[PDB]
């Protein structure tokens, strides 16, 4: 599919709403696994299970680790732009 | 779930 920009909206009280797997170390891209009802990916729709997560507000999550996209997707808040895409 | 997951 195409490479889609998606807008989340995340409050500091709650979590983004998604499940990641795969990573560097797996050989495959950071990779949504579930999407978590009534949350914000889940509220606003655009990301969907088996998206790859490129990068999150600018920052690029290609070739990063599980932990440290964990740690870089943790960080971010309000207004979240996320670029994906479903290969 | 082929490899771990985090909830985020």
């Amino acid at each position: 599919g195409p490479i889609r920009k998606v807008l989340l909206l995340k409050e500091d009280h709650e979590g983004l709403g998604i499940s990641i797997t795969g990573g560097k170390e797996h050989g495959v891209p950071i990779l949504i696994s579930e999407i978590h009802p009534g949350q914000p990916a889940d509220r606003c729709g655009g990301l969907h299970v088996g998206d790859a997560i490129l990068a999150v507000n600018g920052v690029n999550l290609r070739d990063t680790k599980h932990k440290e996209a964990v740690t870089i997707l943790s960080q971010q808040r309000g207004e979240i732009e996320f670029e994906v895409v479903y290969v | 779930s082929r490899w771990p997951t985090t909830r985020l």
